[PDB]
């Protein structure tokens, strides 16, 4: 037990704008554009996409927004949800 | 028409390729114009021509004789340059060794080479090649060249300079007009590159004055044809001071203009200087590099207003990207765990871009030294607009610590004393220290081992040991019978990133028997309360000590073996716990630092001074083996081992558990039998050493390598004495109770670092003669 | 360290066999001190009246009488960006009476008129003042080694005729005196560019060049050559940077023809008699004949200074090591008799007022005659 | 370097080659070649001297000469031999050590030369599915792939050691499309579900638990 | 670099004839994934050559004049 730690963070750097903008059907072209390189989908299974962020400093708190996405085989923004801050 | 055609004297090309090379063949009416065609084709072969064409009847012989081959090497007259550089200036020039070498080529290449001499800015008068043909087809040339060397015959001239004195400006130059050499800090020589440099230098200077408009300037370098007229002038035309009044940005940015105005924080009525503005530019770029956008672009358009010298400022910035990092790849762990390599890291594969952070990890490495190469190659995946990927190629340097031991003695066994203190152990980072001495009277064990790594914190336990049987008896007794068993292990853990804190525990046994005639020993015995003898060499003692061992150290080390501008400190201390066989109070503190006066840092200066102080806790004193010793060492050279120090007198020792004959003089039976002043460097309970030198890789060493030969010229200072010292028993004897033991020594330190061991030649001329100076101006260490 | 160049040095002193023993020595010295610094400074004999100086902003009027001192003035200026602002003086020597004309490397020229006194009217010239100044027809003539060429007026200065020549990049050492004639002047260049302003606007009649010089097909490091041609009979002859004879016969205009010959130093003409030293430091003589020569020489190759003059039927050439070598009863007799100084010498020798005039590298003058 | 003609110098070359004075063998080799760099004997000595480099372990010279020839003669019968020896050189580069001589504590260094040997031998075996070396070079390649699987295994092991769950997962997917054949592959699979838990990657986790139960033996 | 060795065994151990072969892994019903991404391809038609260290590693010579 050390009293404190350096903070740790992970990908999917976004804004509340970055969620308020997009919506259903929006093509993966537009979405991967306006939201950036999507860094989380399944190598096997549906066109389901994920945006997750976390930050853990010095033994305190949790900042876990976990945005799940799907497209269809064609690619349609569809079946979307985030769970923010864990 | 011909029916047969035969060639010879080729040695290089088949008859088929040769016949298909020249235009004529068999099966066509060979007429005179075909003969001229052979003539002109041989001429036009370009690498070889010799037209000897005779068609008598129906037979055709086309004969081209070959100046090839040749193997000319004899680069003679190489007096300032290497012959291989000459070979380069052939091959890289296009005079490579594929050698046909028509006789014409001699003057052409000689003279293009002399051209290269001028390219140096230099000259060489004779350049001659001498045909030595080898009678297979080969030749060699005696390449004799006498030099016309011309490097610095400078002469400064400046025109248009009327807002300042030329010389104010000259000062900061690299290109200098042959000043007395003892002022040298850096370099002074000519080169067209030196030109371009100094040019830009003062350009920049003048414009960052606030002075704006000057840019017009042409080269005029007067050259008296002596190799020596180096007389150099350039036109200029001063521009306009402006006041910095007005700044504005064009933020094509994700939104940081708050932080921007925060940064481009400009006072009214300011005066312009390109310095601060270049700065602010850079500053903003850095503020954003952490933000991932590794690719902006700015044009700072200063609204130069005349009649007010207003440089209103307009800049314009474009955004970059957020997140790339996708691969963290290294080059060089040929026999190495890259585990530790990633241990020195803090940035993460898989986030957005603070380039600074990979930079931090790298420079952290480079602080660790042990390797010589920079590499941060950050490649972005073609086929994805993001996902740049940093690469790291560094060239390590080995460490092997070995010494060989055989002899040399007269009445004692062939010595096998071992120095092997190995480190960063090739497959790991782990380090071991073993100094095993087995010399015919002395079997002193030594262990000191440590893992750099136990945790993600990287903590380290120092497994360390010694076991010393130091007797060095005359026969078996009255000669300090001793055993000493000292055990200790230590951990250190900092979180200050530069300041280590050490705290460890140590045990030692120490055995005594057959005390000696040093009165201070008996005196310490009485300090403990132990009644020892005074004329008998019979006194014994054993101890088993429980002392705490705590340390600290500051660290900012620019390199490894040759760190620059070192800023690094050590704290060290020992204290005894309840339940031990010792009590004392001893402090010791050492310091070493650098300053490179060169900023190419070819010239650094050492700042090194150390401190050591010991006394006792309640009722007791600092034990004797814990005293500070010095002389003829790499803190003070010119003496013999630990020769500087106080000198202990002797009590009359005559009934001394066989006080020997012809042996142990200074108050023995055979010798004088009364009180005896003995000359014996005992070392004091307090020490502090200062030493100074200068880093200069001399031009007289072939500095074709800059990290294995080291060149020093040192001076030092010292005085060491007893603090718990009196004259009641040193009335007629010398007194050591203050800093009084001054010795001085100046000397050169001669070092070339070969991986296996250092050749430590050391002459120091010890000149501040304090009593007990037993000098040795040669200590050849390894 | 930098001297392991074991070159063939000065071809040794020849004999001093000379009926003509150096007889006079009227001494006088500025004590300075020119040293290694390179320019044309040279005694001015204005009606046997001399005016001496050195490279510090100095004056002293003398007299070809054994040289008594007058007008001893110092010109280095005390206020401004510095105290006395060291005057360093690379200018050729010319006057019009006491209207003494010269500028220095400082790109600033003083035409003091020590006939009406300290008439220290000045102009900070475009380009820099190095060559020997030439006054033609109420105008002053300018070869600033700047690629520029001006014209101004005497006792006043007035910038005009602003001519630009072109330069070789390596920044060679050719400074040049214009030889004025026919509303034109005959000056030299270093790119070999041969041009001749008929002084109309600054109007050359010219685009040709000497193709043989230094800078791209550079030549060796001793090709010192006088860059100042002279018209005779309308016929001008050229002294190219590299050893290259050329005769551009100016017939109120440009007529050109190169009778090329190597080894260029500096020249004199005697009707048809062309006397000259070859850049080997050897003296050839020639005629207007297409370049047919006479007068071999080798005894003084690489003898440092070879700076010529003639009077008394005596070919007299200045050298370093302060000697005198007397040609005379001309060829084949070339031999000397003198070693005058240790300072050596650098500049043109002046045989003026029938007399002999020269500065010493250190100190002014020790007037010696046959 | 005496001046024995290619005959004598070459014979003594064979003497010290089959003899095993590979250093002096190379001395006489270069004697002949620098004396006579022309001819089919010159090319034969080229091949036998790349052999002798590999014998004397002259890997800088070895790689130098072998690539000099590969660009030099890009058309040959022994191209199989050439790819063979060159991949072999990549190996020898990548695996020269003391603990490797002990055969212990290895496979955690720069596998770049392993990558080189792999590319080489693959080019060989598919450009030449038909050679004395084809089965052999195949054994090479499979060994190398397996070794790497292990190496990178250790690597991302270190990641998750430091906790680089993401970086781990990424290396996983990498080898997944690369070569999920070796033991290290299935071996690493559980660590995937570990990271899942670390990040609470639930559905993916139990899905891969199912699929590994199908794959795990 | 030989010590009466270095002809018919690799430097150190060889694991070729010691190689752990391919693991054809069984995916559940419909659980397939991209089989390959690169060089991962072998022409099985070959051999059996002088497999292991039983092959003339010396240069196969050629006739000379």
């Amino acid at each position: 037990r050390v009293v404190y730690r350096p903070d740790i963070n992970q990908g999917n750097y976004l804004t509340a704008n970055d969620v308020s903008k997009i919506r259903v059907g929006m093509t993966q072209q537009q979405v991967a554009y306006a939201l950036g390189t999507p860094l989380m989908s399944d190598p096997f299974g549906t066109n389901t996409w994920f945006y997750v962020f976390r930050q853990q400093p010095g033994h305190e708190g949790v900042t876990q927004q976990t945005l799940t996405l799907t497209f269809n085989s064609s690619g349609v923004l569809t079946n979307i949800d985030n769970k923010p801050a864990l | 028409v011909v029916k047969d055609i035969h060639f010879e004297g080729l040695q290089r090309v088949a008859v088929g390729a040769a016949l298909l090379s020249m235009p004529v063949r068999t099966g066509d009416t060979v007429n005179d114009e075909d003969i001229s065609n052979t003539i002109r084709a041989l001429f036009a072969t370009g690498n070889f021509e010799d037209v000897r064409v005779l068609r008598d009847g129906d037979t055709l012989l086309v004969q081209v004789k070959e100046r090839p081959t040749i193997a000319s090497i004899t680069f003679s007259g190489n007096k300032s340059v290497k012959d291989d550089m000459l070979k380069q200036n052939l091959e890289a020039s296009g005079v490579r060794v594929g050698e046909s070498l028509d006789r014409t080529t001699i003057a052409d290449i000689e003279k293009g080479l002399e051209d290269f001499y001028y390219s140096v800015g230099k000259y060489s008068a004779s350049v001659k090649a001498v045909v030595t043909p080898l009678p297979r087809n080969r030749v060699d040339l005696k390449l004799v060249f006498q030099e016309g060397v011309s490097a610095e015959i400078q002469q400064i001239n400046i025109v248009g300079n009327h807002a300042f004195t030329t010389d104010e400006l000259i000062s900061h130059f690299q290109l200098r007009d042959e000043v007395p050499w003892w002022n040298v800090v850096g370099d002074r020589k000519y080169q067209k590159q030196k030109l371009a440099g100094d040019l830009e230098t003062l350009r920049s200077y003048y414009l960052d004055r606030g002075y704006a408009r000057f840019n017009i300037d042409s080269t005029q370098v007067s050259l008296t044809p002596d190799k020596k007229g180096i007389y150099v002038t350039v036109n200029i035309t001063e521009g306009d001071q402006y006041k910095l009044s007005g700044v504005e940005v064009s933020g094509n940015l994700a939104g940081h203009s708050a932080e921007i105005e925060q940064l481009t924080k400009i006072e009214p009525g300011e005066l312009y200087n390109g310095t601060k503005v270049t700065k602010m530019e850079d500053d903003i770029k850095k503020l954003l590099g952490r933000y991932g956008y590794a690719y902006p672009r700015v044009q700072s358009m200063p609204e130069i207003n005349d009649a007010d010298k207003t440089v209103k400022l307009r800049v314009n910035v474009d955004a970059g990207n957020r997140f790339y990092v996708r691969k963290i790849r290294f080059e060089g762990n040929d026999t190495s765990k890259d585990a530790v390599l990633r241990r020195e890291m803090r940035q993460m594969e898989g986030a957005w871009l603070g380039s600074d952070l990979v930079d931090q990890g790298k420079e952290r490495l480079n602080r660790l030294g042990f390797f010589e190469t920079v590499d941060t190659d950050t490649q972005r995946v073609p086929g994805s607009p993001d996902q740049v990927d940093v690469v790291y190629k560094v060239k390590e340097r080995n460490t092997g610590s070995f010494n060989f031991g055989i002899g040399y003695g007269t009445e004692s066994g062939v010595s096998f004393q071992a120095g092997v203190q190995q480190d960063n152990w090739l497959g790991t980072g782990y380090a071991v220290g073993i100094n095993g001495t087995k010399n015919d009277y002395q079997t002193y064990a030594e262990l000191s081992v440590t893992n750099p790594y136990f945790t993600v914190d990287g903590v380290s336990l120092g497994g360390r040991l010694f076991y010393n049987d130091f007797q060095a008896d005359d026969a078996d007794l009255s000669d300090y019978t001793n055993k000493s068993y000292g055990t200790d292990v230590t951990l250190g853990f900092p979180i200050n990133e530069y300041n280590s804190l050490r705290a460890g525990l140590g045990y030692v046994h120490n055995s005594l028997s057959n005390m000696q005639p040093q009165v201070a020993m008996w005196r310490y015995l009485y300090s403990m309360g132990e009644h020892p003898s005074t004329s008998d060499q019979d006194n014994s003692f054993k101890t088993d000590d429980f002392t705490f061992n705590y340390g600290w150290t500051y660290n900012k080390l620019d390199r490894g073996y040759f760190p620059t501008d070192g800023s690094r400190v050590n704290l060290t201390g020992k204290v005894t716990i309840p339940g031990s066989d010792n009590e004392y109070y001893k402090v010791t503190l050492d310091t070493a630092t650098y300053v490179p006066i060169d900023d190419d840092h070819k010239w650094v200066v050492l700042g090194r001074t150390r401190w050591g102080y010991g006394d006792g806790l309640g009722g007791k004193e600092m034990p004797f083996y814990e005293n500070f010793y010095a002389g003829g060492s790499s803190t003070v050279r010119g003496f013999q081992s630990n020769t500087i120090g106080p000198k202990a007198v002797y009590f009359p020792h005559q009934a001394s558990n066989y006080d020997p004959d012809y042996d142990y003089e200074c108050a023995t039976q055979d010798g004088a039998k009364d009180l005896c002043k003995s000359d014996d460097a005992v070392g004091g309970n307090a020490m502090a050493v200062a030493s100074l030198e200068f880093i200069t890789p001399t031009p007289f060493i072939s500095d074709k390598y800059a990290n294995s030969v080291r060149t020093s010229f040192f001076w030092d200072m010292g005085t060491v004495w007893d603090t718990n010292w009196d004259s009641s028993q040193y009335s007629g004897y010398p007194d050591y109770s203050d800093p009084s033991n001054i010795r001085m020594s100046a000397g050169i330190a001669l070092q070339w670092m070969s991986p296996l061991g250092p050749l430590v030649f050391s002459y120091a001329q010890p000149f501040k003669k304090y009593d007990g100076d037993k000098a040795e101006q040669f200590q050849f260490n390894i | 360290f930098n001297s392991e160049e074991d070159v063939v040095k000065m071809s040794p002193l020849p004999t001093v066999e000379n009926q003509f023993t150096p007889t006079t020595a009227w001494s006088t010295s500025v004590g300075s001190g020119i040293g290694n610094f390179y320019s044309n400074l040279h005694p001015a004999l204005a009606d046997n009246v001399v005016y001496a100086a050195d490279r510090a902003g100095l004056v002293k009027a003398l007299n070809a009488d054994d040289g008594k001192e007058i007008w001893s003035v110092s010109l280095a200026e005390k206020d401004g960006w510095f105290s006395k602002e060291p005057a360093l003086l690379s200018g050729g020597v010319t006057v019009s009476g006491g209207h003494v004309y010269i500028g220095s490397e400082k790109a600033q020229v003083y035409a003091l008129n020590t006939s009406d006194g300290t008439v220290a009217w000045q102009t900070k010239v475009a380009g820099e003042a190095l060559s020997r100044p030439v006054v033609s027809d109420g105008l002053v003539l300018i070869h600033t080694s700047n690629g520029q060429l001006q014209a101004l007026n005497e006792a006043d200065g007035a910038v005009k005729w602003t001519v630009n020549l072109d330069m070789p990049s390596l920044s060679l050492r050719g400074e040049s005196a214009p030889t004025t004639a026919f509303g034109a002047a005959v000056v030299g260049g270093d790119n070999g560019r041969v041009s001749a302003v008929l002084m109309e606007q600054g109007q050359m009649i010219w685009q040709q060049r000497i193709s043989q010089a230094t800078g791209s097909t550079e030549i060796d490091r001793l090709s010192d050559v006088d860059t100042t041609p002279v018209v005779v009979n309308g016929v001008v002859f050229a002294l190219a940077y590299n050893g290259n004879l050329t005769a551009l016969d100016l017939r109120s205009g440009q007529i050109m023809w190169k009778r090329e010959l190597g080894s260029v130093n500096d020249f004199i003409v005697d009707g048809n008699r062309i006397y000259l030293v070859d850049q080997n430091d050897r003296v050839m003589a020639l005629t207007i004949d297409g370049g047919v020569t006479l007068w071999t020489q080798s005894d003084l190759l690489h003898r440092l200074l070879t700076s010529p003059v003639l009077y008394n039927g005596n070919l007299v050439v200045g050298d370093s090591e302060g000697y005198l070598h007397w040609i005379n009863v001309e060829d084949g007799r070339f031999v000397a008799q003198q070693k005058v100084d240790s300072s050596g010498f650098q500049t043109e020798p002046v045989a003026a007022d029938g007399k002999l005039l020269i500065q010493a590298k250190d100190g002014t003058v020790y007037s010696i005659t046959r | 370097v005496p001046d024995n003609p290619p005959n004598e110098i070459y014979a003594t070359a064979q003497q010290k080659l089959q003899d095993g004075n590979w250093r002096q063998a190379i001395t006489q080799l270069e004697a002949l070649d620098n004396r006579y760099p022309f001819g089919p004997y010159s090319q034969q000595v080229q091949l036998d001297l790349i052999y002798a480099y590999y014998k004397n372990a002259d890997l800088p010279l070895a790689q130098a000469a072998i690539d000099r020839f590969i660009r030099l003669n890009p058309t040959h019968p022994n191209i199989d031999y050439v790819m063979y020896m060159r991949g072999l050189t990549n190996m020898a580069l990548d695996d020269s050590a003391l603990q490797g001589f002990f055969g212990v504590d290895r496979s955690d260094r720069d596998p770049q030369h392993a990558r080189a040997a792999f590319s080489d031998f693959s080019k060989l075996v598919r450009g030449y599915p038909n050679s004395q070396y084809t089965t052999d070079a195949t054994k090479r390649l499979v060994f190398l792939k397996d070794r790497l699987a292990k190496y990178e295994y250790s690597v991302a092991e270190y990641y998750t050691e430091r906790g680089a769950w993401v970086a781990v997962v990424n290396r996983v997917e990498g080898m997944l499309r690369d070569y999920p054949d070796t033991q290290a592959t299935r071996d690493a699979l559980p660590l995937m579900e570990n990271a899942y838990r670390q990040m609470q990657m639930n559905a993916q986790a139990e899905k891969v638990a199912k699929i590994i139960a199908a794959n795990s033996s | 670099s030989s010590d009466s060795r270095y002809k018919r065994q690799v430097s150190g151990d060889e694991a070729y004839l010691e190689a752990a072969p391919l693991a054809e892994l069984h995916a559940p019903a419909g659980m397939i994934l991209p089989v390959t991404s690169g060089d991962y391809a072998i022409p099985v038609t070959n051999g059996s050559g002088a497999v292991g260290k039983a092959l003339d590693i010396r240069p196969p010579a050629q006739p000379l004049a």
